[PDB]
């Protein structure tokens, strides 16, 4: 959002670090803990609001900063989560955090999911692996305002039935969620045991009940997917003005300077943290080397 | 916009009189053939007609090593460390620089202006003089050869002294308050000012349009020219570390031998490292040397939104500093099919 | 480092400035403070306080550790400022330095000899109050550089003997054997087929009246404990030298400020020949014997201070373990590695 | 409290004195309790459990290679610090046999100790952690026992010299005078010390490891400028004479 | 950036699909040797190899004659005149016109946008041109020969078709509702854009740098060049009426024959006529010819803060329409000192 002097400080310092606190942690999978964060400032944590899909920049005192994107509702005013994988140094040290501890967040930072123009109009979020997260945080203000959106659709696939992310929270919300226009479809790719659904999101898309031309799509995960959902969603009637992803690349601060998150080439020359992440269907058509 | 002219043998006491207003950078002699912004004790040490510098005039704004915060890991606080930046005169900026420091300025006084970039550039004074072209200088392809503004005071050279053109409001108190030292512009020094923007003019070793640039760059990434030259390649990264216009940084946070103290550290990034594309897991978004070395290309190349340049400047430090001997403007010539 | 400069010079026959021999003596100084004082407080304090680590000292004898930071830090900031750090120097090259200090720098370097001092003198009086063992009483021969002028020093040409002879740096192998032991890595060395001993008590004894100013007076008040009978009395004199040695290092800097700016670097043709440069480490004679052929080396042959005390060692720690026979085994350990450690023993470059 | 334990192989001791010099030391102490360093310590218990292990020196003894195993058994954390440690030091520069050398040092005689040519620690035992250079800087050795305190790890350096070099402003050596340099390709974190005394690096933090280390190209500047194939493989395996990379490398540029 | 190819044989088809999107815009020929942009109803009368047209393409957003309001004077009400304004394609503009429009956007989308130009704005797709230079352009001089964007598609001319640049989504949507037409690029197609590109630099009368023609035409405001060419000026105008990057416009208030209605006009104005700065009591801020004739070369050689450009593009509209045979570009040599 536009927060003004609690994104940059009355210092007007833009590295300034807020300082939250940790209530609750979950271990979803193995290599993934859900955080639910406060502000111990009651007036920032009453003022903080952010958008679907932002960022923040968590800061581990004295090990580093890692960007991690908010998942739960920005409703739920007060408090915010975030889900984080153990990929290395900084994150082996967030796994060990344990609650009432105290950690240092600045943020949000980014563009989200334009949900605001996305008014009237049915939602496909299709989320892979640990993309579901800010399709968690698009999911969940969607059901806080389900009068604001038609028929909603989530489909949530990983490589094995235990790492899915959010399996617990999507399968006891698939009750009342059929009835209530909400369609959750999880599926595994690479486990031919597993007793649910199979096979990767583009063979779901079919089941999906959304109209095609009144849908907005936001997918999540791993780039390699991108061009087999984009076929898939094409071929079906999805119009393509309407298709929105989300890329990764090495951040360090967020904000622009550090120019590590760079995408794109010399005609189209671009950054995840100021012009992204939520890149639309024509930028990544237009410019290749943003997918791999 | 106001003309001054200020003798040839004023212009020491000029330089003298300048100290007065804080700390003078000005560029001095540190090897047989390289200079660099060095703090003047001596005025006759200034270099007046040089070529390049070691070191980007952005190392007074951009400092090369910087310690952002120190901080208690018990209690978690950060403490922002910033002094107070008394004011200090950079003497002797070309025009290519001066349009480098513009578009670090686009980088780093966006819609979240750095505040250790912006107290630092609140309080220099860039008075800029004249060169005369080296055989490495393309300023007049990147249209960074004659600057607009961005300085207070400009130095332009004149047979019997200086032609010194004011911008600012700080340029308007230099001069008043040294009007003793400056004299009024007549015709005969106009026309001697347009003698050296001829020659000067003349003095370029290339004049091409690079407009089709950026569209023959991305058209030609798979050429056999970038496997040719990424094999002679260093990755060394002295192209981005002397590169005025280059943003990237790099942040370290370093733990004190108590365990509670420390500090967080800032220093200048290139692009040709392995770590700058790391993305955890092992993934590395430019895994290849050609990669990263094609794409210092296409950063340098793209345009600029807010002021309507390339990144690149064309000060030529990336292909006379190269110890590879590797040519810039030669591989985008190339490029474009002008050899 | 600074031997094997002298010995490539000599060997490419080539001849070193005034003012940069200067600030070589200079930086050998800074080298034999630093490894004085770090010896004198960190190896052979703490035995002789009753502890078994300097670390443990923090508390109690804060002002011991205090000085000897003091003089540790001198050493190594003029270590720092000649060479290019402490510890294996970079900037001492062939024919004098890559970039010498500014002017400034080296009048800080001599204000900060002369605040340490006072610092040198505490030292020597707390290792005067310590203890000589009666057990190693015996006579030593006593091998010590003959210093090139007219002062005491550490570089020379000529090789004393507590006998009287003196013999030529060159002809070092016509007088000194190395041989190999069974039991050791390190070639143990000679004298007319007995020990001897080189070191600080063995510069003391031969180059005695060299001295000048403080040292002086501290060397003939305190003759009586700078006996060449006894292996420790060495502790003492390294107090006595790092007293010397300060004083002469600011000698050598006003020396070197009279000739103001100095070029960095002599250019240096390398032609053939065949240097042997015996310079007085801090703990004894240093050997360097370098031949050159054709810009290469060809025959190296080093003998460093410790290979030359090792023999010595062993008759003084079988003296001592006589007289200390059949004793409680603690106590005789110590002992014995007191005595080891009275010869500021560097078993790296006994084997090197 | 962190237990650590500093042990000797083959080495001058430099690292262990570099860490003995530093004032910060001072605060290890209460943080940390040093459990085997004989240098300083007398009470130091060789086989003991130790959370860290830093081992100095390179492996040119027998008993050495004993003793590493029983680090590696006995350590959570193995660190090798120094050049000896990472890369076998100076004393593989040779690549001339044991015998050999034994011969031309100590003649025909007999020692009862059993030698071995200098070979990293790694070789016998997993290392954790490096820590680069000779005698590595304060700022390495406060970084790696800050971030080890705290409970991290330290960062590996993929980043040559030529990166403090020019953050320092030091006059370029080898586009001046052309003296070799090896800076282009060896690891940072010593500022730059040699370039900015007006001398040529030697390489002795090491050459950087992930196959970044480019000694074609560097084979490529110092054969513009006139050197030999011999001169150039010999500087570069000053430091590094247990790359297998860099008489490849250099072979390529000057078949 | 997309680069689908168009052949030679599928050019008018596609010229026919776009009449699907709206009413078409193309240049055409209106006389024997002028040009301007004319709605189609045959495809066959569009010029694609054309120099210039009587009128710049601003009259499509900024109309040459407009009605701002009607009013009541009595209970007095002013009520805007706004169409809806159905979608409509441009095609055939230079990319110096494309700049031109880009300039005038900073002009009439700054701070207030003018609701008039943006409804106009929002609804035109500029489809681009490539194009062979004659002696009146110097687009190149102005750096305004090669367009970044403000375009949807450009067709650059190639010996079998033609290629095609897509910058927009509206042109992603073009192509792809018409893909069937298109074709794809292969290195053949890069090679003869090179060479195009290569002869079109080759084609251009003047190749100089213009770098401090400001601060010489502030320096030599009092040349007689000024006098001797304001002689010749007929004061018509037509250099401001037909400049692409003219904002001037004058205003006037019409009431009808009841007395109580009328309506608000608007109308494209020249500076060189006398009441552009008429002010009061008969005080013009512009008040003999000369001075006019020297307003306009300098307004349109300022710098452009918000693009990086001057308001001059380099079409030569105003050398090539003048009747009394006045050289801007000669003029602006003279004043360099480049004759
Ligand atoms: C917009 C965005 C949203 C993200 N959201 C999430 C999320 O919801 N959950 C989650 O588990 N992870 C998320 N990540 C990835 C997360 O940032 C990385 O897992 C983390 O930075 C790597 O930590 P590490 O300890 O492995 O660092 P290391 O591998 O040790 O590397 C150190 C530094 O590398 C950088 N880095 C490494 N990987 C990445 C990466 N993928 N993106 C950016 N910087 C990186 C960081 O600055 C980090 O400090 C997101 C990344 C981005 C860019
Ligand atoms: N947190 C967010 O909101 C967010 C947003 C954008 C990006 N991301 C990033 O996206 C990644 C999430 O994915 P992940 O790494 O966890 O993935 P992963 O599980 O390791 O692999 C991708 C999964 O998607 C399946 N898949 C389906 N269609 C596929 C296709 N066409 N090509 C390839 N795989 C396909 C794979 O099947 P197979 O195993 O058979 O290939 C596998 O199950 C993370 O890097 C995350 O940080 C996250
Ligand atoms: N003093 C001393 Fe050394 Ni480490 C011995 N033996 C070499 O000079
Ligand atoms: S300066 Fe030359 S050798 Fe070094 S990284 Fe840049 S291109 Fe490569
Ligand atoms: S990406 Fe490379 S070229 Fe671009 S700013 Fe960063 S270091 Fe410089
Ligand atoms: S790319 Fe080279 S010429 Fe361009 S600004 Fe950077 S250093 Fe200068
Ligand atoms: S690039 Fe241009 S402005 Fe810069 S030094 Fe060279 S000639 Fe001067
Ligand atoms: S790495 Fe260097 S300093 Fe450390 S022990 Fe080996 S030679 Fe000595
Ligand atoms: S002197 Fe050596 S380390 Fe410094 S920039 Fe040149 S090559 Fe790199
Ligand atoms: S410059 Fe090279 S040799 Fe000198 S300290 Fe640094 S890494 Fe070691
Ligand atoms: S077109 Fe020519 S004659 Fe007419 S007003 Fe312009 S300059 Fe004068
Ligand atoms: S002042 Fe003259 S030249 Fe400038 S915009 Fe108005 S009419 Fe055009
Ligand atoms: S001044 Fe002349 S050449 Fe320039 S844009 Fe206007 S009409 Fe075209
Ligand atoms: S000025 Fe340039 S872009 Fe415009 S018509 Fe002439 S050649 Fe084409
Ligand atoms: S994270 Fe630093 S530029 Fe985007
Ligand atoms: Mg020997």
């Amino acid at each position: 959002m536009m927060l003004p002097k609690e994104i940059m400080m009355p210092n007007d310092n833009p590295y300034a670090l807020h300082r939250v606190k940790v209530l609750k942690v979950y271990s979803l999978t193995e290599t993934e803990k859900l955080f639910l964060f406060r502000f111990e400032d009651p007036e920032l944590a009453e003022k903080w609001t952010f958008k679907p899909g932002q960022f923040v920049q968590l800061t581990i005192p004295g090990v580093g900063e890692v960007p991690i994107s908010i998942c739960s509702s920005p409703m739920r005013k007060g408090f915010f989560e975030l889900c984080i994988r153990k990929a290395g140094r900084v994150t082996t040290v967030v796994h060990r955090l344990k609650p009432g501890d105290t950690v240092l967040v600045r943020g949000p930072y980014g563009n989200g999911f334009p949900v605001d123009e996305w008014e009237g109009m049915d939602l496909l979020l299709i989320a892979a692996g640990l993309g579901t997260a800010p399709l968690r945080s698009v999911f969940l203000y969607a059901m806080d305002n389900r009068w604001k959106y038609g028929n909603i659709t989530f489909i949530n696939t990983a490589r094995y039935g235990k790492d899915l992310l959010f399996y617990k929270e999507l399968e006891a919300m698939k009750d009342l969620a059929e009835a209530e226009n909400v369609k959750i479809i999880q599926s595994v790719t690479r486990d031919p045991n597993w007793p649910g659904l199979k096979g990767r999101p583009q063979q779901f898309i079919v089941e999906a009940n959304t109209n095609p031309k009144n849908t907005a799509v936001a997918i999540c995960g791993p780039p390699r997917m991108y061009k087999s959902v984009f076929e898939a969603l094409i071929n079906y009637g999805y119009r393509p003005e309407n298709i929105f992803v989300t890329l990764e690349r090495r951040m360090k601060c967020g904000i622009g300077k550090c120019g590590h998150c760079n995408v794109g080439t010399s005609t189209s020359w671009k950054y995840i943290c100021k012009d992204g992440p939520v890149f639309t269907y024509f930028d990544i058509v237009s410019t290749p080397g943003l997918l791999d | 916009m106001r003309y001054v002219k200020l003798p040839k043998e004023n212009t020491y006491e000029f330089l003298e009189r300048l100290k007065d207003w804080g700390k003078l950078y000005a560029p001095v002699k540190i090897s047989d053939k390289f200079y660099d912004f060095r703090e003047i004790d001596d005025v006759r040490k200034i270099e007046f007609h040089y070529n390049r510098t070691i070191m980007p005039p952005k190392k007074f704004f951009f400092k090369p090593r910087e310690k952002l915060f120190e901080f208690d890991i018990s209690k978690p606080e950060y403490r922002e460390v910033i002094e107070e930046v008394e004011p200090f005169i950079i003497f002797g900026v070309h025009a290519c620089d001066i349009y480098g420091l513009k578009i670090l300025d686009t980088v780093y006084l966006d819609e979240f202006p750095d505040k250790y970039y912006k107290v630092r550039r609140e309080k220099g004074i860039i008075i800029g003089i004249s060169c005369m072209p080296d055989e490495y200088c393309f300023c007049n392809l990147r249209e960074t050869d004659f600057a607009d503004d961005g300085f207070d005071l400009f130095f332009h050279e004149l047979p019997d002294g200086w032609l010194v053109r004011v911008g600012t409001p700080t340029g308007h108190r230099l001069v008043d308050k040294n009007i003793k030292l400056f004299e009024e512009v007549t015709d005969k020094d106009i026309c001697a000012f347009r003698d050296f923007e001829k020659r000067r003019q003349q003095a370029f070793k290339y004049h091409e349009d690079w407009g089709n640039l950026r569209y023959l760059l991305e058209l030609e990434m798979e050429h056999p020219m970038w496997d040719e030259e990424a094999d002679k390649c260093l990755a060394c990264g002295i192209c981005n570390t002397t590169c005025p216009t280059c943003r990237c940084y790099e942040v370290q946070d370093i733990v004190n031998l108590d365990g509670v103290t420390g500090y967080r550290e800032r220093r200048w990034d290139s692009c040709q490292f392995r770590s700058h594309g790391l993305v955890a897991g092992g993934h590395n978004f430019r895994p290849t040397k050609k990669d990263r070395f094609r794409n210092r290309y296409l950063c340098k190349n793209a345009y600029n939104e807010k002021l309507g340049l390339s990144y690149c400047v064309g000060c030529g430090r990336c292909t006379a500093f190269c110890p590879a001997n590797i040519s810039f403007v030669g591989n985008l010539r190339r490029i474009l099919g002008l050899e | 480092k600074l031997t094997a400069l002298e010995a490539a010079e000599k060997a490419v026959g080539f001849v070193p400035r005034e003012e940069i021999q200067a600030l070589r003596e200079v930086l050998y100084i800074g080298d034999m403070i630093e490894s004085h004082a770090l010896h004198l407080y960190l190896l052979v304090l703490p035995d002789y306080r009753g502890y078994s680590s300097p670390l443990k000292m923090v508390n109690e004898y804060k002002r011991e550790i205090e000085i000897a930071l003091k003089l540790k830090n001198l050493g190594t900031w003029m270590m720092d400022i000649l060479g290019s750090r402490a510890i294996h120097q970079e900037n001492a090259v062939l024919g004098g330095f890559g970039k010498l200090p500014e002017k400034s720098v080296l009048e800080k370097m001599k204000a900060e000899l002369r605040e340490a001092l006072p610092l040198a003198e505490y030292t020597f009086e707390l290792f005067a109050k310590l203890e000589q063992y009666s057990e190693v009483e015996g006579p030593i021969t006593h091998l010590a550089v003959k210093p090139r002028g007219d002062a005491y020093g550490i570089y020379g040409d000529y090789i004393k003997a507590s006998d009287g002879e003196e013999f030529p740096s060159e002809k070092y192998r016509d007088y000194i054997k190395e041989f190999v032991v069974e039991h050791s890595f390190a070639k143990h060395s000679h004298y007319k087929g007995r020990p001897f001993m080189v070191g600080a008590i063995s510069r003391v004894i031969n180059n005695a009246d060299l001295l000048y100013g403080k040292a002086k007076e501290l060397y003939e008040a305190n003759k009586d404990l700078l006996k060449g009978t006894n292996p420790f009395a060495n502790n003492l004199a390294q107090a006595l030298e790092i007293v010397y040695f300060i004083e002469r290092a600011i000698d050598l800097l006003d020396e070197a400020l009279a000739k103001w700016p100095i070029k960095p670097r002599d250019e240096v043709e390398i032609k053939d020949g065949f240097g042997v440069s015996t310079t007085e480490a801090p703990r004894g004679i240093l050997v360097y014997a370098l031949k050159v052929e054709n810009g290469r080396v060809s025959y190296a042959d080093i003998i460093t201070p410790t290979a030359f005390n090792l023999a010595m060692m062993e008759e003084h720690v079988r003296m001592m373990a006589e007289k200390h026979y059949n004793d409680d085994p603690e106590r005789l350990k110590i002992l014995a590695e007191m005595v080891v450690r009275a010869y500021d023993p560097c078993i790296s470059c006994s084997v090197h | 409290k962190v237990r650590i334990g500093f042990y000797a192989l083959t080495s001058c001791y430099g690292c262990q004195l570099q860490l003995a010099m530093m004032d910060e030391l001072l605060q290890l102490i209460p943080n940390a309790e040093i459990v085997c360093w004989f240098m300083i310590d007398r009470d130091s218990i060789e086989d003991e459990k130790v959370d860290i292990a830093f081992i100095e020196g390179s492996v040119s003894t027998e008993e050495e290679v004993e003793l590493v195993k029983k680090i590696r058994e006995n350590a959570k954390i193995v660190v090798a610090v120094g050049a000896c440690a990472v890369q076998g030091g100076v004393q593989s520069w040779s690549e001339k046999p044991l015998e050999e050398l034994w011969k031309k040092v100590y003649g025909d005689a007999k020692v009862k100790f059993q030698p071995k040519k200098a070979e990293p620690v790694s070789k016998y035992i997993k290392v954790d952690y490096n820590i680069y250079g000779c005698p590595p800087e304060k700022k390495d050795f406060l970084y790696a026992l800050g971030t080890f305190l705290i409970g991290s790890w330290p960062e590996d350096i993929d980043y040559p010299v030529c990166l403090e070099c020019r953050l320092n402003g030091h006059p370029c050596i080898l586009l001046e005078k052309g003296e070799p340099c090896l800076g282009p390709v060896t690891r940072a974190g010593c500022n730059a010390r040699c370039p900015g005394f007006g001398v040529a690096c030697i390489g002795c933090r090491g050459a950087i490891g992930y196959d970044v280390a480019w000694f074609d190209s560097l084979a490529k500047v110092f054969k513009e400028k006139g050197m030999t194939k011999e001169e150039i493989i010999e500087r570069m395996k000053m430091f590094n004479g247990h790359d297998e990379r860099v008489e490849k490398m250099v072979e390529k540029i000057f078949s």
